[PDB]
């Protein structure tokens, strides 16, 4: 329910710096 | 966390800390999956051949924590354990297979901007996630090198790699509960987990929901960033019918 | 409990990991 969404990026439409790399990833 | 990044505040907010109570060592890490339960590696608990063999009594969790070793005031919460349940069928002899543990905090947790659980993923998402090439993540405060500790939280970014890859990378028996991440020798990237950061969780980002799936702990390796060696992690949806039912059991 | 301690140490160690101890990372 509340699970698995962070407070300081995901709650806050916020991405960290580092999650683009894992999408790309999905991708290839 | 070989070859990490400093994490960023609220970065992991599902990672736990397992504190030793006598004598104060950090043991090892480990994750939120509810405000009452934890999930880390059976290796860190128990291990024989050490004359390791934990009880509830014996360990403490730090939960939101960023910086290793300061006490982080009014950010950190700290919980006693009232229960442990170690796998059944944790073989600690071989290769550490069904390398997995609970445990139930006495009292539930509050969540905060730094304390939130992690999804456990469902079939498909096991599924459509766990895939080699894909990319998860790994965090702890274990050490930077294998035989050195880091100031805060570390994080990685590794790649899942081919059965065939991970099974031909080794001697061990690699069975079915487990899967292996991290790049090949000349991938130019490098990286691993390392001591103290097993029971850390391995987590994925669903990009259909936003959503972070603990995908697998940190269980086991062959030292920390050997070359064409990689990182083994316990297969977090293969066992989760024993999830479930310890759940579901224990722990009303 | 939370209750400033000040008898928590802010300078310990992390443990060993029989963990990152398998296989070729046996140590002699
Ligand atoms: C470890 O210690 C606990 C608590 O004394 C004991 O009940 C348990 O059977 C022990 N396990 C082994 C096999 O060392
Ligand atoms: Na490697």
């Amino acid at each position: 329910a509340d699970c698995g969404l962070r407070p300081l990026f995901e709650k806050k439409s916020l991405e960290d710096k580092t999650e683009r790399e894992l999408l790309e990833s999905y991708i290839d | 966390i070989v070859e990490g990044s400093d994490a960023e505040i609220g970065m992991s907010p599902w990672q736990v800390m397992l504190f030793r109570k006598s004598p104060q060592e950090l043991l090892c890490g480990a994750s939120l999956i509810s405000d009452r339960w934890v999930l880390t590696a059976a290796h860190c608990l128990l291990y024989p051949p050490w004359d390791k063999n934990f009880t509830e009594n014996d360990l403490l969790v730090r939960i939101g924590k960023h910086s290793r070793t300061r006490y982080e005031r009014n950010i950190e919460k700290i919980s006693m354990l009232e229960k442990i349940y170690i796998h059944p069928r944790y073989n600690w002899r071989e290769n550490l297979d069904r390398d997995i543990a609970l445990m139930k905090l006495k009292k539930p947790v509050a969540f905060s901007d730094y304390i939130h659980p992690v999804c456990l993923p469902d079939r498909e998402t096991a599924a459509s996630l766990l895939q080699a090439g894909y990319k998860g993540r790994v965090t702890g405060w274990g050490n930077l090198k294998e035989t050195g500790q880091p100031s805060v939280l570390q994080v990685v970014n590794l790649p899942i790699v081919e059965r065939p890859v991970c099974k031909d990378s080794t001697r061990i028996r690699i069975t079915d509960n487990m899967f292996c991440a991290g790049y090949k020798p000349d991938e130019g990237k490098r990286g691993d987990a390392c001591e103290g950061d097993s029971g850390g969780p391995f987590v994925m980002k669903s990009p259909f929901n936003n959503r972070w799936y603990q995908m697998g702990i940190v269980s086991w390796g062959e030292g920390c960033d050997r070359d064409g060696k990689y990182g083994f992690y316990t297969h977090v949806f293969r066992l989760k019918k024993w999830i479930q039912k310890v759940i579901d059991q224990f722990g009303e | 409990y939370a209750a400033i301690e000040a008898s928590l140490s802010e300078t310990f160690n992390t443990a060993a990991d029989p963990g990152r101890r398998l296989g070729e990372g046996s140590k002699p």
